[PDB]
């Protein structure tokens, strides 16, 4: 849109060994005001697909319902074809770039995570259409404050496992609540790998005041 | 851009016990060339020479105030002002007009007046300093002069070595700079001599 | 930011929230936003950090040279006077509210609001950007005759509401309660803080 | 960028400089700035090197498929005409296009300037581009319609060599061509440096 | 830029990078952005690289002559309160953004100063355009009374984090680390960076360059 | 648009402009001169803003003169030239700048001929030949193209001529006279005024 | 709302007697931030053709998927794959197509042309194109391109023997400069690489660049 | 202006204030903000006037049709998703919010916020420009679990301190009921209205 | 600026323009003709923008030619000047207005000669004598001291030369040239062509 | 506003129209635009009447009071310097103030021409306001040095006259003066209704 009203902000994409996991808070921002505290910004596309995404919540609930309707438009097939991450990705790069090509962008930066034919596959998608894929992701404040701490632990150990990419990403959640203004300490963590995709949440991240008495 | 009105570029080069001071001699209106012979680098001492890039009129004041202040520094204290010394007059100089300064970005280029030790800095037009090792460029053409010079320049480098380099270094960038050319002055400073030379140079 | 400051029969109670931000940065979640001017006098700053802490730093010098002078621990209406100068002479440059609350021997605990050059003395003040998402709050829940106790309570309660909706606001909340005895800081930490309806 | 043309007595001297540029980088030195519609037609450019590039190849197919179609070689007059048009239809969207068109058809020889204002004058002698008017000194002081082949191969290459001597934007190599009765002749392809310092000795 | 500060058990750490650069060209490969102020007082800087250079130099003049005067150990505290009486002054027209820390009488002590004039007193901070990615690593790590070496440890993965992610920052680390006794300014801490080996080659002789003309002058 | 022009020869300086006061429109004044003379040899063509092209001479005329009378002997060409450019630049960054385009020229004993370049912003250059305005455009290369160091004046006339007859066939501006002067070890002559 | 965004990215391509050479950095950047550090920017276009794209990223993904339907289009139409001289003069067009909200892309084509010689197009965002020898383009062309003059067109220098510019040498030369640009453009970075264009096919090589 | 709606076992509460303004001049001061969509269903108009009463008069129209071809009347999440449609389709044009309330035999009574053309449901929403005065108040007191009864206080006490607060709103307060049984409407008089702290 | 004149006299029409095509500040012609045909008795000069002038006078001239193709006979003077006033305000508040001053001169059997003014938001006017561009300003009061309703031809020809004359003298731009032409009962005649 | 000034064998003539206004309003028909300054002195007003009238008058009280202190009446050269330097002073602070200084002093008749931008120029005759580029027409093509006395008042009452009929903004009543040697005279003031008419018979 134009002027973005409701937004999500930050969303975290990390990739394990045999699967993605994705995280994002439960606010819907008006402005500086935390407005709508409880609206989920992940979204599961089909068996092997999730999106995650921030900015404007009324643009991801249309794209939301075009996806929702294409995911099933596929199944009535009943064909044996199934569209896969990358596909998904593919897609919406080409939305968000035609939108943006007629002066009239989707007002949201997304993550793709998915598991398909035992190969994890992590997708960015802005609204300019610039997309890409990557070990880890973090939009919005989570690339100045969440990527920095992803790209460190994987710059040591390229393959984590499960356990290990959870830890990381309810450690990346801390932090974000902690230096940006437009979070909410109540996020929902997304996974996907073989056995589908699976939303926990509302999980909440332990926050230390200590330094208020130094 | 007030800095790209005249055009011009300059650039300074260490080598081992040796120091090259380079300028363009183009002095244009915008557009339009009106002389090929302006000068650029001016002496600021033996063995201390100050390439100044930017708006023409800037280059001459921030040149004629830089001398009145060298020469009362020279006659108060009796001595020839080291290399070091001297840009921190230029900053300070160019520091004085911090809201309202002077369109020029200086190269400094000369051997302390005792010890002959290279020396090479530049600075900004608000007068922040930057003393490297290797080599210092600035004016319209800074990109080009960078490329040439990170690949180019070699450390310990003999006289006839540096100049060739910054020769080559200077010919290729402003040769990429639609104004910046008509010919190139080259000074190289020794302990024992300076040698300046006007390099076969592109006239368009 | 989200400030406030309540009156009761023998003192003040002032609170407030410490983050400092920039834009949608968090520069500082600790931050203290309670200054005392004097002995029995504080303020808290709301704003322009640079404008509250200039003012509040003027005003804390203008009053230390006035009690000496005077050889007396200075009014609270003096140090508010002191302020309401300062913001109005620079009511254009300035931007900040620098509320202030304390008690002395005269006229017991007083709060004095002087957002912009404008002095009001009254029995209790919200300010900052969070200050907005409270003014129903505290004006159903505020009754004359609150002890020290409730004071700090309502403040609490007031400031961790303002906290959660304001995206300028949050951290920890500052305590702090005036009276003749003397100052006792008092920190709420997240944690601790009072917990309301956050679905 | 610099581009001249003027009509003697022995046919029609055209002339370009080869520089390009993006603000003050020189991206090019070796840019073609006279496209060859067909033998005995020519069209210079200056200006957007895009738009020149584009409106002038389109120029060239219709004057292409006239020939088809007509079963004939279209005049110059027509060529600038169509060009003129072709270029009158954006008008105020800010394309960029300065060109001469150089042949000659059975009117004798033809020389057209066209711009993208829809500009479209027939004349002895032209110059566009931003080194233009150096080029116009040059050429008109030394200009004489009685001028031998020799004689009218010096003032473009003195021309162009001058004007890229004084404008910042323009330079190169200077490309000339020679317009006769029996079609185009490519004439040089001097670079101007080695030209200038001759013109200094 | 990134620079960063932390208040370890027995003192603070100071830490920077070494990239000056023009927009978003390279100028400086290794500029010193830790400045002293005095003996036990360090300062970084961030923002405009001339106000910065000129805040710090001209507070250090002003420490000194206080120092002698008094004839003591200047404070931290009047540091940070002459430093933004100046910037507040100037209403934030002097691009300074400044990391101070030393260790006077009083103890350990770290402040933000910002151009219009605030400052932070904190147990740790981060300044510059690559000062998220530190305060991430500072956030995910800190822990209150450090020991010497796990402070410096900590700073240097700061510092380190916005060499990385921040593309106005790069080259290497330096960090300065004050106690009560000494003072330890490690200009290159670490060199996590470097250029190629140089795979092929270009040189050119003892005449390559066409000259023109020349002027031999001897000293 | 007002047009100068310098030439400056092995033991001369030969120096033009056009005569026309323009308002608007309309040519109120057709034998306007252009040129100041500073001292016996020195002659400062102005233009520009109107007003400050007058004002701005004016001053460094009068105090070329305090100079010649406060200590006997005038002021060089070369130090005139940098005087001026001094002046110029002082006001440049005050509350009133002088928006004028100069050429000094002038004559030394020991020193020659010479002749000064000087654009609004105080740019001071020394050359063999210059010119002002937008007839600098199309006149410019005619003396790159003709120009020698050993030019005698007769053949200078000629040159200048040249550029002039440009002006009057291609420039869209009507400058039908210019005013011609020169300077040599005799001081400064007036030469027969070019029309057309 | 800007529909631009400046992704970084330098492309260089080379043209030798039986080869053609097209090498980027694989840096993505946005702002003072970078997307990723695995980010190529020449793409296979036919068996001798590669292009090499720069600018802003949304528009390189989108060119690069329309020259690529194109190429198809016309090997069902013609019975033949593209040349490299016909697919320059068809991008050419394509980009002039958006000549009033135009890609933002820096184009250098790199291929083998009919004779079987090195080929290189060099290309403006709005289609204005030329064949050249030897080409840089993107965030850091303007440090790069004066080297190639001094060092493959040996622009500037006397008495030099003007020998032609062997494989080994020109792969050596696109590793220099392009580390000399990891130097000094913030945008240039992380890794290199190179694809060699020739008879025998396309081959590709990755060579580490500065991660800062 | 300032709106309300609430979920209660068994139905809804949408209440909202009477004040329509054209900047600082009451130009209506009884307008009724809640405009029935269906028999069951209604619906709390913000923003500006034009745009609400053309939207909310198109969808009862859609709605209408809509219940007749199915022959059973329309859900409350039909009715908000109509809403939401309209609403984010001409979101660059249109500039009001229109809070869905209402009940329906499959999912009882249920509140939907439409705002923008992003649909959600709460347990209670409020609108309007005098909302963010009562953002504190509401998370404060709002309690599950409450009946009917306790719902129309609720309402009524919010909207209340809203009113004295908010210049845009004022007047009286219009209180609507929806349960199975049907429509109660109320009206609550500038002199029965809640007192709080208005000093 | 482009200057056009016309003066009508007992039996004819006499009408002039300068010769003039510039680009910014280049002459790039002084052959320009700003006159043309529409029919036997019938001229039409045009200035202003360019483009605009050319293509919305070759439009008309293209038009008048093919009403006296369909009909047999040509379009008269007065019919002419209104036909060109309705295209041009047609055009007035579309996408693509032509920006062009216009001048209608022609000769009518039964109506006698006439001279229209049209400026480019299309107001038709007849008149006496008119003027079009900057030249106007300083030459219709010329044109009102002189003129006489019976002025003979001869007389004309010596009017227009004076109001040349001062544009020579008082006119900033360069107009060395003007095309003169006039329209009576035996069409249209080329006169000789006015220079300075 | 119409002024025009021209010297010839027996003195300078100036003359002027007398419309004021404000906007298309016509303020007044009998303004005056010249200042007599002295007996052999004269100023015409054009622009900015409350500049005009303010400047001029100043003008005028320091030629009072140089007389007073030189014992000698102020040349017209040096006035009109004085005028010149006072409004540069002021420039580019929106003054507008066209004038022309007239008298005749030690040098003969002097005629200068001065304006609100600083420029001040003597010459042979002049014409400001917005009805000059009228005056001048007719002016330029009826003056000839050796005109009669009889002869330069009736071109100067047509070169007003006109450019009353053309220029909206000028008309009323034409004021006449004649500077001669032993000073200046008031010749007429003939309204140019009158005039006119009669010029159409």
């Amino acid at each position: 849109t134009q002027n973005p009203m409701v937004t999500g902000t930050s969303v975290l994409g990390v990739k394990f060994e045999g699967g993605v996991v994705i995280a994002a808070d439960m606010l819907g921002s008006y402005g500086s005001l935390a407005r709508f505290r409880n609206i989920s910004r992940i979204m599961r596309v089909n068996d092997s697909t999730m999106l995650g995404a921030s900015g404007d919540y009324a643009d991801f609930q249309y794209l939301k319902q075009v996806l929702g309707q294409m995911v099933i438009d596929e199944e009535l097939l009943g064909d044996g074809h199934s569209y896969s991450p990358r596909a998904i990705h593919s897609w919406l790069t080409r939305a968000m770039y035609s939108r943006r090509s007629k002066m009239n962008p989707l007002w949201n930066t997304m993550v793709i995570g998915g598991y398909a034919d035992g190969e994890s596959f992590l997708g960015y998608v802005d609204m300019l259409g610039v997309a890409y894929e990557a070990p880890s992701l973090a939009t919005g404040y989570g690339a100045y404050l969440a990527q920095p701490l992803l790209r460190e632990v994987l710059e040591k150990q390229p393959v984590l496992s499960q356990t290990e990419a959870r830890e990381l990403v309810e450690r990346c959640m801390r932090v974000l609540y902690y230096r940006d203004a437009r979070s909410y300490n109540r996020f929902q963590i997304a996974t996907v790998t073989e056995k589908g995709v699976e939303i926990e949440g509302p999980l909440s991240a332990e926050t230390n005041w200590e330094i208020a008495h130094m | 851009s007030i800095m790209s009105y005249n055009g011009g570029a300059v650039m300074a080069m260490k080598g081992k016990n040796c120091v090259a001071i380079a300028a363009d001699r183009r002095f244009g209106i915008q557009a339009q060339m009106v002389t090929t012979d302006f000068q650029k680098i001016f002496p600021m001492g033996d063995r201390l020479y100050i390439g100044l890039a930017g708006l023409a009129t800037d280059v001459q004041t921030v040149a004629q105030r830089l001398k009145f202040r060298l020469n009362l520094y020279e006659l108060k204290e009796g001595r020839q002002i080291k290399p070091y010394t001297l840009m921190s007059m230029v900053a300070n100089l160019l520091y004085e007009k911090r809201f309202g300064p002077y369109y020029t970005e200086p190269v400094i280029a000369g051997l302390d007046p005792k010890t002959f030790k290279p020396f090479i800095c530049s600075l900004d037009l608000i007068g922040c300093p930057m003393v490297t090792d290797d080599f210092v460029v600035s004016g319209t053409c800074s990109e080009q002069m960078y490329g040439m010079c990170e690949s180019l320049w070699e450390p310990n480098m003999d006289p006839e070595h540096l100049f060739e380099t910054i020769s080559q270094a200077m010919l290729n960038a402003v040769d990429r700079d639609a104004v910046s050319g008509m010919g190139v002055i080259v000074h190289i400073i020794e302990k024992d001599k300076i040698t300046t030379r006007t390099l076969k140079a592109r006239m368009d | 930011t989200t400030i406030m400051a309540v009156e009761f029969d023998g003192g003040v109670v002032v609170g407030s929230d410490s983050r400092v931000s920039a834009g949608e940065a968090v520069v500082n979640r600790a931050f203290n936003k309670l200054s005392p001017l004097h002995q029995h006098i504080y303020c808290a700053l709301s704003g322009s950090a640079a404008d509250a802490q200039a003012m509040a730093d003027m005003a804390a010098y203008q009053l230390e040279l006035h009690g000496l002078e005077l050889e007396e621990p200075p009014l609270v209406l003096a140090a508010a006077n002191v302020v309401r100068n300062i913001s109005y002479k620079y009511r254009e440059d300035l931007s900040a509210h620098l509320m202030i609350a304390g008690w002395d021997r005269r006229d017991g605990g007083q709060v004095y609001g002087t957002m912009g050059g404008m002095l009001t003395r009254q029995p209790f003040a919200i300010g900052g950007s969070g200050s907005t998402y409270i003014y129903g709050y505290v004006d159903a829940a505020y009754k004359p005759g609150m002890s020290p106790e409730e004071c700090r309570s309502f403040t609490t309660n007031a400031i961790a509401l303002a906290m959660n909706r304001d995206g300028s606001s949050g951290g920890v909340i500052h305590l702090v309660t005036i009276t003749a005895a003397g100052v006792d800081y008092q920190v709420i930490l997240g944690n601790e803080l009072p917990k309301f309806y956050d679905e | 960028t610099t581009t001249l043309a003027f009509k003697f007595q022995h046919g029609v001297i055209v002339a370009v400089d080869s520089r390009a540029t993006a603000g003050n980088y020189i991206s090019s030195s070796r840019v073609n700035k006279v496209i060859e519609i067909n033998p005995s037609l020519l069209g210079t450019m200056s200006g957007c090197a895009a738009d020149c590039q584009y409106w002038e190849r389109l120029l060239a197919k219709e004057c292409r498929l006239y020939y088809l179609r007509n079963g004939e070689r279209i005049s110059v007059s027509a060529a600038s005409k169509l060009l003129s048009n072709m270029v009158y239809q954006y008008r105020g969207m800010d394309l960029s296009m300065g060109s001469m068109i150089c042949g000659w058809d059975k009117k004798g020889p033809g020389l057209y300037y066209v711009d993208q204002n829809g500009t479209r004058l027939s004349g002895n002698m032209f110059s566009t581009g931003s080194g233009s008017t150096y080029a116009y000194g040059v050429m008109d002081s030394g200009y004489q319609p009685s001028l031998s082949p020799e004689e009218a191969y010096e003032l473009g290459r003195r021309a162009i060599t001058y004007a890229t001597h004084r404008d910042s934007y323009s330079g190169g190599i200077i490309n000339m061509y020679h317009m006769k009765e029996d079609g185009w002749v490519k004439v040089e392809s001097t670079d101007v440096n080695e030209l200038l310092h001759q013109y200094q000795e | 830029t990134t620079i960063a500060g932390l208040v370890f058990r027995d003192g603070v750490i100071l830490g920077a990078d070494t990239r000056a650069t023009n927009d978003s060209v390279v100028m400086d490969k290794n500029c010193e952005k830790i400045h002293f102020i005095a003996p036990k007082i360090y300062c970084c800087g961030a923002g405009v690289a001339a106000d910065a250079e000129m805040t710090t130099r001209m507070a250090a003049s002003n420490m000194e002559l206080h120092s002698l005067s008094t004839g003591r150990e200047p404070r931290v505290t009047t540091v940070t309160r002459l430093l933004r009486q100046t910037l507040f002054r100037y209403r934030g027209h002097v691009g300074a953004s400044l990391l101070v820390g030393g260790v006077d009488f009083s103890g350990p002590q770290l402040y933000s100063v910002h151009p219009h004039g605030s400052y932070s007193r904190l147990p740790f901070t981060a300044l510059g355009s690559g000062q998220d990615a530190a305060l991430a690593v500072l956030e995910d790590r800190f822990q209150p009374n450090m020991t010497l070496e796990a402070a410096q440890e900590l700073l240097v993965e700061a510092i380190t984090a916005g060499i990385l992610g921040d593309l106005g920052s790069g080259g290497s680390v330096d960090a300065c680390v004050i106690t009560g006794t000494g003072a330890k300014l490690l200009r290159t801490l670490s060199s996590p960076t470097k250029p190629t080996e140089r795979p092929s080659q270009y040189y050119f002789a003892p005449g390559t360059t066409a000259v023109q003309s020349q002027t031999v002058k001897p000293l | 648009m007002e047009y100068l022009i310098g030439i400056q020869g092995p033991d001369y300086v030969l120096v033009a402009s056009d005569q026309v006061a323009a308002s608007s429109i309309v040519q109120m004044k057709d034998d306007h001169d252009k040129m100041f003379k500073m001292s016996e040899k020195i002659l400062l063509l102005c233009v520009g803003e109107a007003g400050d092209t007058v004002q701005f001479a004016e001053y460094i005329q009068k105090n070329v003169q305090l100079y010649k009378m406060r200590n006997g002997y005038e002021l060089s060409p070369t130090a005139a030239a940098n005087f001026t450019r001094r002046n110029l630049a002082d006001c440049l960054r005050s509350r009133t700048p002088y928006h004028v385009n100069l050429l000094l020229a002038g004559y030394d004993e020991h020193e020659g001929p010479a002749l000064y370049y000087m654009d609004y912003l105080a740019a001071l250059a020394k050359a063999p030949f210059a010119a002002h305005g937008y007839g600098a455009f199309l006149t410019l290369s005619i003396l790159d193209r003709y120009y020698t160091p050993t030019i005698s004046r007769e053949r200078a006339v000629e040159l200048l001529r040249k550029c002039l007859e440009e002006l009057q066939k291609r420039f869209i501006l009507n400058l039908p006279t210019f005013s011609v002067r020169i300077i040599d070890k005799n001081g400064i002559h007036d030469l027969d005024n070019i029309s057309f | 709302f800007s529909p631009y965004a400046f992704n970084g990215g330098t492309v260089l391509a080379i043209a030798g007697e039986d080869f053609s050479i097209v090498a980027s950095d694989t840096r993505l950047s946005e702002g003072f931030s970078i997307h990723t550090r695995d980010s190529p920017k020449c793409y296979k276009l036919t068996d001798k053709t590669v292009i090499g794209c720069s600018g802003f990223h949304g528009d390189c993904l989108t060119l690069t998927k329309i020259i690529e339907a194109r190429l198809k289009m016309y090997k069902h139409s013609n019975n033949k794959t593209m040349t490299t001289g016909a697919i320059a003069a068809m991008l050419s067009t394509i980009l002039y197509s958006r000549r009033f909200f135009p890609y933002y892309v820096y184009n250098i084509i790199g291929g083998l042309d009919e004779e079987g010689k090195g080929a290189v197009y060099s290309f403006d965002p709005v289609g204005s194109y030329q064949r050249d020898s030897f080409k840089a383009g993107g965030s850091a062309s303007a440090m790069l391109q004066p080297l190639l003059d001094n060092q493959v067109g040996f622009k500037n220098m006397q008495n030099v023997e003007h020998v032609p510019l062997s494989l080994d040498r020109a792969m050596r030369l696109v590793k220099d400069v392009f580390i000399s640009a990891a130097e000094r453009d913030v945008y240039t970075g992380d890794a290199l690489r190179i694809c060699i264009v020739t008879k025998e096919g396309i081959r590709e090589e990755t060579v580490p660049l500065r991660k800062d």
